[PDB]
RNA sequence: AGAGCGCAAGGGUAGAAGGGGGCCUGACUGCGAGGCCUGCAAGCCGAGCAGGGGCGAAAGCCGGGCCUAGUGAACCGGUGGU
RNA sequence: CCGGGUGGGGGGGAGGCGCCGGUGAAAUACCACCCUGGCGCGGCUGGGGGCCUAACCCUCGGAUGGGGGGACAGCGCUUGGC
RNA sequence: GUAAGAGGAGGUAUAGGGAGCGACGCUUGCCCGGUGCCGGAAGGUCAAGGGGAGGGGUGCAAGCCCCGAACCGAAGCCCCGG
RNA sequence: GGCUACGUAGCUCAGUUGGUUAGAGCACAUCACUCAUAAUGAUGGGGUCACAGGUUCGAAUCCCGUCGUAGCCACCA
């Protein structure tokens, strides 16, 4: 009578004292999801760069070396000839200076925002208050300024991955959906190993591996030797 | 005096240097202004310390 | 005064403290060049045991005092009588 | 040519060294002929050469700014580097 | 937070919900890692006080003992400092 | 006197050390801003020491050696006051 | 140069973990009273949170750059 009856059965999964790494969280978290649906992973990831340290954010930008899920969409209000752009990629609506009303008077549905340079500018400076704090808008990295975002629309929807760091480092490497067997989730979460380890700070003294946590969700977690 | 802080013009290619003055009172940022290392050409040349 | 185990007498000028400020890195030198001279006591100090007939003190070194007691532990083989205080403990050793 | 030529003057200067603009960025690399100066030590003007680059159709110019001050031998160390 | 939140005990009895809709940075069923302020005992490592003497210090008609001091001092090094 | 001990003093705060003026008769004002002296369980910096996150060389490896953070430290000077 | 702290109303000042909405003391100002003064009361004027950049939807509230600032450390060919 807390966290369900299915996750005390799933509490005889754990007893808190291991490890797993990869591996046994590849197989074993393949079937520490029994449950629903598609939980991702929550790689539970954190470090110590004080929860803010002015500039020590993160964006963690990766390509997930499998794939995402479903879709973003992108959008992009991309000023004319970059619309062309997206009109090729996996972006709806693409309108360069119209479908900002279509963001700011209403009308939703897509991630990242992708944009341009321009609009950053004007699709930055209308949308400021829902896209960007919660995660969307310009970002100047959120796959969101350039052309460099069409190629980075792959990215959006074969393999994004966001880190940001707010209190933890926290981030949820997502993959897993809970079918994809033990192969295709060691192969990823390593290379999301690979993906923290990419993004490296300029000063951070602390453990820059712990928390690892591979619970996909709705199941254990116990780390993963914070490494393999 | 200083808010005029001299730097040496630190090459790249991994070194080869030549000696200036930077302005800080000035909008000059950094300075990567073309200048002839102790080997090659007129190639490069940037900006370091003091 | 002096060691009635190992010897061990006082130790002087050189023996030392210096002052020196001494040079070392923190620049040019941690505050570089720097130097002088000093000065060096030993240590030395006094244990009371009893062993055998009469009670005895040790003028003992510091770390030297389970040498002491092996010297008690000599003293119970041998054959100690009589009255004589340091006449005993001169043969002890 | 008493103007202006950063700041002291002297001197020189418009047949520019002044005042406006386009393209740059030679406050280059390896040298160094030979002189001025002077006890030394430094200070000083620098043909011309080899790489390469800017300008200009080109002739030709660029190893800082019209100049005479804007300086500190050597150790002891500091950073980048061979 | 003078509003209420937390939870045990239990009377008990067939039921109680998240949502797109709505408001704001942000949605409250359910899961995953930690910061802030504290509780309780653990890792590590310190701060104050009292009780006893057997170290060492003083004294008592020779004192083998009595007594008090008592982990202080004294002492030897090492520390900085005035 | 490096000491041992010695004097002080077989004296005990109506005592013994220091300074200041130098009978007795009348008298003693302004300032803690400085400085010294005093008194202080906040706070600052700060010596050796504890410590170990990171880190290096090296050997295949177990490993040996060194660099070494956060945080803990008093006397002292600053700080509160007389 | 290293470690601390702190400067916001004219003087003087806390506020101190946000999410507030800019105080208190005298100082200015006018009305109430009264014989009229001061004692008094009240409403307002005045803050540009040491200056500026950023994390945050909302920093006086956290991170940083310089100042001003005193503490002592501690360094200089």
């Amino acid at each position: 009578p807390k966290h369900g009856k299915r996750y005390r059965a799933l509490l005889e999964k754990v007893d808190p004292n291991k490890v797993y790494t990869i591996d046994e969280a590849a197989r074993l978290v393949k079937e520490l999801a029994t449950a629903k649906f598609d939980e991702t992973v929550e790689v539970h990831a954190k470090l110590g760069i004080d929860p803010r340290r002015s500039d020590q954010n993160v964006r963690g930008t990766v390509s997930l070396p499998h794939g995402l899920g479903k879709q973003v969409r992108v959008l992009a209000i991309a000023k004319g000839e970059k619309i062309k752009e997206a009109e090729e990629a996996g972006a709806d609506y693409v309108g360069g200076e119209e479908i900002i009303q279509k963001i700011l008077d209403g009308w939703m549905d897509f991630d990242a925002v992708v944009a341009t340079p321009d609009v950053m500018g004007a699709v930055g400076s209308k949308l400021g208050r829902i896209l960007g704090p919660r995660g969307l808008l310009p970002n100047p990295k959120a796959g969101t300024v350039g052309f460099n975002i069409g190629e980075i629309i792959r990215e959006i929807k074969a393999g994004r991955i966001e880190f940001r760091n707010d209190k933890t480092g926290a981030i949820h490497a997502p993959v897993g959906k809970a079918s994809f067997p033990p192969e295709k989730l060691a192969d990823n979460i390593r290379a999301f190993i690979r993906a923290l380890e990419a993004h490296k700070p300029e000063g951070a003294k602390g453990t820059f591996l712990r928390s690892v946590y591979v619970t996909t969700t709705m199941g254990p977690s116990v780390r993963i030797n914070p490494h393999s | 005096v200083r808010i005029k802080l001299l730097l040496e013009c630190t090459e790249c290619k991994r070194r080869n240097y030549a000696t200036e003055k930077n302005k800080r009172n000035t909008p000059n940022k950094l300075e990567l202004r073309k200048y002839c290392p102790w080997c090659r050409k007129h190639t490069v040349h940037r900006e370091v310390k003091i | 005064k002096v060691c009635e185990i190992s010897g061990k007498r006082p130790i002087v000028a050189n023996s030392i403290q210096r002052r020196g400020k001494a040079k070392r890195e923190g620049g040019v030198g941690k505050k570089t060049t720097g130097i002088s001279k000093r000065r060096q006591y030993p240590n030395l100090q006094k244990v009371r045991v009893r062993v055998a007939g009469q009670e005895i003190t040790f003028r003992v070194a510091a770390s030297h005092i389970p040498k002491v007691y092996e010297l008690v532990e000599r003293a119970k083989g041998l054959k100690l009588e009589g009255l004589s205080p340091k006449e005993i403990k001169k043969e002890l050793l």
